[PDB]
């Protein structure tokens, strides 16, 4: 129904970053919130037709665009590290119910020098843990990645689970007073199941980072919006 | 944009020496923003008591003013309107034969 | 009887705003609401009708919820405008309801904009009116999903209103049916003709019957002016006939009305009646 | 201007939910939102101030006199868990405007509580040590590190669907060669009798 993009956004100070939202329900108004953590979203720009654009509550530093029904853009001309922030486009008939798109993260910098990807390791069961609850727990680590933007999935022999899993609400801090993050994920199965060499275990850690766009000066791979994986097989 | 009409004419017969009360009404315009005085002889009369405004079936606004007077073979009396669709304040002077 | 409620707001800016209401059941006022008073003045000893006090407190808490959220959502509605906020705004609402036999009504809720007849409530509904700018189209689509709002409107219309107002009329009767008595006067400008004038002060109700006479004959050139009323709520009206000098010999003025109980007013022009009046009412005409 | 509350509530599966928005306006619509952190704002319940609310394991009522309506969970699922958000509009014209958000944490019935320190396998490309602690009850709570080189997680649910069994968990890690899961969870309180494998 609200459509956004791109999905997420690193941006340096001073940059020019536009996000779009789309609509085709034959809406009328379209209206661009920020939210940041914690939580109640603020109204930014909106809109209640082709070619016009209201001023929010929180107006200053975006500029508004609506050219057409379909089309609401977020325009910020000079990025400042305050604009760092999730934001919502939205629309409405009317009248009515407002719908939401699925949000876009911003993260502005100074410099991109400080982004990286995650690193990924895979941790087996205890063998004690095996022999006391006929249960073993894998155990995964995304570590030392900026900004804290990362989806981690579990993947059994070629398939996404969901069953046995839980992930960290959010990222930690590896250094609380400066930083780059880490996050853990458990998946545990049946001790029978982990004791087969033929079953594969995947956890996988989706970054959302820099595009390809982007002017890159370190010595070091280009730190992109990428995969990284660890994996380990079945024990005996 | 519509210009006032007044009317200025007293309740009672215009009896010279006999209290009476003199009306100003004031009809016709839009949009509802007006001053309205009433004169004794070129000065404005002070316990003026106005209705409330209100409006007739072609949207157009109307108030009435009202004072206690008693008219006098000489003395002169008066309804002077302020209203943006004229240049002027507008004086009509009662005129107790009219 | 027509029993109507007027609303008059203005918007001068973003920032400045008034509303001020007025009721009218026939030709008497019933009440006032100033845009200064947080609540409604009746101006009758009869206006809270056949109401009880908390009833009453609460159809008054409606409208004062009314009045700030006309207020606000005004301001907003004024952003979508052919060009946007094109201030100075009037706005008008016309509501109320003609009262028939034996209890047989019809409501009606009328709203124009810069002296304009733009929009009503019809039914279930807010319209827009043939010639309505067009830029209405989308604010009256919103309204339109504002079913709470609506419920309401319907039920003050169909229901409050005319069962309010057969309360009011029974508790305003000897108000409503009152007889004030009409005292007409003689008097003359110029035109080489002349204007003579016959000023009929003080009737109610509303209305009357006035004509020149010579004779029995009705002279046909009788102009009857507007009706302008008194401060009490009584009713002014003149008429006048243009005739050649040497003519108001002749001539009377007639008035009939209810109050005066089959016996009209009948004034001759030169009559002592007249003679009489004349010298207690000179001037020095400047 | 919208006032949502409690701002946190903890609860056990099962238990009912009853979370509170005050506001102070005119009601034209009340909407609220789900989302876990880091997620999409999604849509529960849209009820406009007319009409009739559709039975169901979430539900919203307003309160009789007061500018005040509660959104009803019935027995709460540990995926519930997230932030909870209220938005009014005062009429059809008026912005939509959000609370802060209640934090509702719905928790597991542990059974047959297990609690335990493992230590798991080393990753042939990682230096570090990992410990965990699992199967404790829902009320342990588990402190974050002392020590700096020393990283400690918040304790999560995870659901066997299959085995219809909840665990809690937590994980330590470090690369100190002074690290060992005898002592890794010794800034939180645990039970008496946590397993330690010799
Ligand atoms: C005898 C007593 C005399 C009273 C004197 C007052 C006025 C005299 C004359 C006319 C007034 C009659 C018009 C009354 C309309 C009654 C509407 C009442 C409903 C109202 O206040 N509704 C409120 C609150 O609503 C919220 O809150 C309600 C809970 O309180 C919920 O039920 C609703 O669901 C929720 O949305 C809404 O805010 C509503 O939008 C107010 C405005 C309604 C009138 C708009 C018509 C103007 C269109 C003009 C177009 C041209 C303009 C171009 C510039
Ligand atoms: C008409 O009455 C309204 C409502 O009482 C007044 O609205 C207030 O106006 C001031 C600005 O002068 C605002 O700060 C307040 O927020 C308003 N209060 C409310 C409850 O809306 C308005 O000023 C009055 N208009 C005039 C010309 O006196
Ligand atoms: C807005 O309107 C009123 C006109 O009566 C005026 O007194 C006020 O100064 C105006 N304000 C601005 C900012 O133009
Ligand atoms: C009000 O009256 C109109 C007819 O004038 C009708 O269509 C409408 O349904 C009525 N509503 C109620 C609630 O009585």
């Amino acid at each position: 129904a609200v459509t956004q993009s791109p999905r997420s956004k690193v941006a340096v100070t001073g940059g020019k970053v536009t996000l779009s939202c789309h609509q085709t329900n034959n809406h009328d108004y379209m209206y661009w919130y920020r939210q940041d953590t914690g939580h109640g979203l603020r109204l930014i720009h909106y809109s209640y037709v082709a070619d016009s654009t209201e001023k929010g509550d929180i107006p200053d530093g975006y500029k508004a665009s609506r050219p057409s029904q379909e089309n609401f853009s977020l325009i910020l001309e000079l990025a400042s590290l305050s604009q760092t922030a999730v934001y919502f486009c939205a629309s409405r008939l009317g009248g009515y119910e407002q719908y939401f798109g699925p949000g876009t993260r911003l993260t502005v910098l100074e410099d991109l020098k400080n982004v990286f990807p995650p690193e990924v390791a895979v941790f087996e069961p205890s063998e004690a843990e095996i022999s006391h609850t006929q249960k073993a727990t894998l155990v995964c680590l995304a570590t030392g990645f900026y900004p804290d933007h990362v989806e981690l999935s579990w993947w059994v022999n070629g398939k996404e689970v969901h069953s046995g899993v839980c992930t960290d609400p959010q990222p930690l801090k590896e250094q609380p007073a400066l930083s780059r993050y880490a996050l853990s994920s458990r998946l545990r199965v049946s001790a029978t199941f982990w004791q087969n060499p033929r079953n594969h275990f995947r956890c996988q850690v989706q970054f959302y980072g820099l595009s390809e766009n982007d002017e890159w000066t370190q010595d070091r791979a280009k730190p992109v919006t990428q995969i990284v994986s660890a994996e380990a097989w079945g024990r005996a | 944009q519509k210009t006032p009409q007044i009317q200025v004419y007293s309740r009672h017969p215009p009896e010279n020496g006999k209290p009476n009360i003199l009306n100003c009404y004031v009809t016709q315009f839009h949009p509802p923003h007006i001053e309205i005085q009433m004169l004794k002889n070129g000065k404005k009369i002070p316990k003026v008591e106005m209705s409330d405004m209100s409006f007739s079936k072609d949207w157009s606004f109307y108030i009435l003013a009202h004072t206690e007077f008693t008219p006098t073979e000489t003395d002169t009396y008066a309804c002077r309107v302020k209203h943006a669709s004229m240049a002027e304040p507008k004086t009509v002077y009662w005129d107790r034969d009219m | 009887y027509t029993f109507r409620c007027l609303q008059m707001s203005s918007f001068a800016n973003r920032s400045w705003s008034r509303t001020d209401s007025v009721v009218w059941l026939g030709d008497l006022q019933t009440h006032r609401w100033s845009n200064d008073s947080a609540t409604i003045s009746f101006t009758k000893p009869w206006s809270q009708g056949k109401l009880s006090n908390q009833q009453w407190e609460k159809l008054q808490h409606m409208f004062q919820v009314y009045r700030v959220s006309f207020t606000r959502d005004i301001q907003e509605l004024v952003k979508m405008m052919s060009p946007k906020e094109d201030y100075p705004i009037e706005i008008q609402l016309s509501a109320g309801c003609e009262m028939y036999p034996g209890n047989a009504s019809e409501s009606f809720l009328h709203v124009a904009f810069q002296g304009k007849y733009v929009v009503r409530f019809w039914g279930t509904s807010w319209q827009t009116v043939p010639g309505a700018p067009s830029w209405l189209d989308l604010p009256i689509k919103v309204l339109n999903a504002d079913q709470g709002t609506s419920a309401t409107v319907q039920m003050l219309l169909n229901d409050t209103c005319p069962l309010f107002v057969r309360g009011l009329l029974e508790a305003g009767k000897s108000d409503l049916e009152k007889q004030e008595k009409p005292v007409a006067w003689l008097s003359s400008v110029p035109s080489g003709h002349r204007q003579l004038v016959c000023h009929v002060s003080g009737f109610y109700p509303k209305p009357v019957w006035v004509m020149w006479m010579r004779g029995d004959q009705e002279q046909q050139g009788t102009h009857r002016g507007d009706f302008l009323p008194n401060a009490d709520e009584t009713w002014y009206l003149q008429a006048t006939l243009d005739v050649e000098a040497g003519e108001e010999a002749g001539l009377a003025c007639r008035v009939k009305h209810s109050s005066l109980g089959g016996q009209d007013i009948i004034l001759y022009w030169g009559s002592l009646h007249h003679i009489l009046d004349a010298q207690k009412m000179v001037w020095n005409h400047r | 201007q919208v006032e949502q509350s409690p701002a946190s509530l903890v609860l056990q599966e099962g238990e009912n939910a009853e979370l509170q928005c005050t506001y102070s306006t005119t009601l034209n619509s009340m909407q609220w939102f789900y989302q876990r952190p880091g997620g999409r704002l999604v849509s529960l319940l849209y009820s406009p101030s007319w009409a009739e609310q559709r039975g169901g394991r979430l539900t919203s009522s307003a309160a009789s006199n007061e500018s005040r309506s509660s959104l009803h969970i019935s027995s709460s699922q540990i995926t519930d868990s997230g932030t909870y958000l209220c938005a009014i509009a005062s009429s059809s014209f008026s912005k939509l405007v959000f609370g802060q958000g209640t934090s509702l944490s719905v928790v597991p019935n542990i059974q047959n509580p297990d609690p335990a320190v493992y230590q798991l396998r080393d990753s042939k490309s990682s230096d570090k040590s990992v410990c965990l602690f699992t199967d404790f009850d829902s009320q342990t709570n588990v402190s974050q590190s002392k020590d700096s080189d020393v990283y400690i997680t918040d304790k999560c649910v995870l659901d066997m669907r299959s085995m219809d069994f909840k665990s809690n968990s937590a994980v330590a890690w470090s690369n100190k060669s002074d690290f060992a899961c005898a002592n890794a969870f010794n800034n939180s309180i645990i039970p008496e009798d946590t397993f330690f494998p010799s």
